[PDB]
């Protein structure tokens, strides 16, 4: 019943500030430590710091202390501060609690991830497009519809179908940078070429950093 | 600052097969390193702490063991659901530091793609812009050959292909390929042709349509 | 002092405290705040000793 979640991902200009924070539920933070930890996209893992139950701050020393964690007991809630961001620093930021055990600092419980994008970049909202079903003719087997996410900037985008109900045969294919600097990715789906003639498809793309979000129905 | 270093970076065994991921420190950390297992998009597991010790909840068919500079993450019986990067962390020192990670994929049974094309909907055409999307679905392994043809005519320089993560359950991929091209282009030719070559294949399937049609 | 904690992490402890007789050494743990009675046997404990003692 641990929880941890993680909150304030956005996009932030070079040389600019951003505040993460982290949310803890079922157990104190006067008992247990808390970790920051981040992975820049399609990187390894990095240590950003500790913050103790004690409690005192741990900091890796390769960041130049242009970041800052802290504490809010009241709120059961950890703080990390971001100062003076380069691109490098773009990356899902989780953290996650120590788990206390005697031998050192082992993390059992982690948030679902923040992401940080650092870019002069302007943000823009994804063109929902349909793929539409063409048959074109032959129905048996499975038929594949889909939405094209286009055209948005920054990372990410949340795709679903039929609010959620459908969890089985669809892939969100991982967006794809564009020459113009946009990213763009599709999202199919197979399903029974049966119908079509009755189950209704819709798409769901949210985009959290433009602030819009896109109901798209897919029909043949 | 210790540095962690694995080997190999990349593997792909078979379900059952023993595989080791061998974890090296650049200075002597005693026992006090750990093992993580991170799927795509979410956060890492713990699986092995104090070089020896499972964690509660972790299947024993992941075991460790090593000390000092040497360390190794053993799964004894792969599954298809073991599809994921593995990491190692030292706790001994700070900074705490990760090695690059170790990915392990599933070998199976060569499975062939289900081929399908898109046409760009009009309501994209408004703007300018026409994206032709081919879609190559469920198949092993991730080797594929995708072709354009625009009225029998070899496309190059306008595709960009995009490739799913392994699937956790029957160990297959999909892969997009889409076709850029002005509106101006694109109401200049008719057969638009997407040519797919593959193992799982005896012969290269195509998927096409032409254009302006329902 | 009593048993001894096995196979603690060096970063894991905060400062050492030896105790008059009632060799006796607890480390402070930082993740957990206990104090633990630490193996004056090691390796990392007598070269921490050596560095309080400017030696």
């Amino acid at each position: 019943e641990v929880q941890l979640v993680e909150s304030g991902g956005g996009l932030v200009q070079p040389g600019g500030s951003l505040r993460l924070s982290c949310a803890a539920s079922g157990f104190s933070l006067t008992v247990y430590s808390v970790h920051w930890v981040r992975q820049a996209p399609g990187k390894g893992l990095e240590w950003v710091g500790a913050l103790w139950g004690s409690g005192g701050t741990e900091y890796n020393s390769n960041l130049k202390s242009r970041f800052t964690i802290s504490r809010d007991t009241s709120k059961n809630t950890v703080y990390l501060q971001m100062n003076s961001l380069r691109a490098e620093d773009t990356a899902v930021y989780y953290c996650a609690r120590d788990q206390g055990l005697n031998y050192g600092s082992l993390f059992d419980y982690w948030g679902q991830g923040t992401l940080v994008t650092v870019s002069s970049a302007s943000t823009k909202g994804p063109s929902v497009f349909p793929l539409a079903p063409s048959s074109k003719s032959t129905s048996g087997g499975t038929a594949a519809l889909g939405c094209l996410v286009k055209d948005y900037f920054p990372e990410p985008v949340t795709v679903s179908w039929n609010s959620g109900a459908l969890t089985s045969g669809v892939h969100t294919f991982p967006a794809v940078l564009q020459s113009s600097g946009l990213y763009s990715l599709s999202s199919v789906v197979t399903v029974p070429s049966s119908s079509l003639g009755t189950q209704t498809y819709i798409c769901n793309v949210n985009h959290k950093p433009s602030n819009t979000k896109v109901d798209k129905k897919v029909e043949p | 600052d210790i540095q962690m270093t694995q080997s190999p970076s990349s593997l792909s065994a078979s379900v059952g097969d023993r595989v080791t991921i061998t974890c090296r420190a650049s200075e002597s950390i005693s026992y006090s390193l750990s093992w993580y297992q991170q799927k795509p998009g979410k956060a890492p597991k713990l699986l092995i702490y104090n070089a020896v010790k499972l964690e509660s909840g972790v299947p024993s068919r992941f075991s460790g063991s090593g000390s000092g500079t040497d360390f190794t993450l053993t799964i004894s019986s792969l599954q298809p659901e073991d599809f994921a990067t593995y990491y190692c962390k030292q706790y001994w020192n700070t900074p705490f530091t990760f090695g690059q990670g170790t990915k392990v994929e599933i070998k199976r049974t060569v499975a062939a793609p289900s081929v399908f094309i898109f046409p760009p909907s009009d309501e994209q055409l408004k703007s300018g812009t026409a994206s032709v999307v081919c879609l190559l679905n469920n198949f092993y392994p991730r080797e594929a050959k995708v072709q354009w043809k625009v009225d029998n005519a070899l496309q190059s320089g306008n595709s960009q292909e995009s490739v799913t993560e392994q699937d956790s359950k029957d160990s297959t991929y999909s892969l997009s390929s889409t076709l850029t091209l002005s509106k101006a282009d694109y109401e200049k030719h008719k057969v638009y042709a997407c040519e797919v070559t593959h193992q799982g294949l005896s012969s290269p399937v195509t998927k096409s349509f032409n254009r302006g049609e329902c | 002092c009593r048993f001894f904690e096995s196979h603690v992490a060096r970063a894991n402890v905060k400062h050492l405290k030896i105790l008059n007789t009632p060799l006796q050494i607890v480390a402070r743990l930082k993740n957990n705040n206990r104090q633990v009675c630490i193996d004056p046997k090691l390796k990392w404990i007598q070269e921490y000793l050596e560095k309080a003692l400017n030696k």
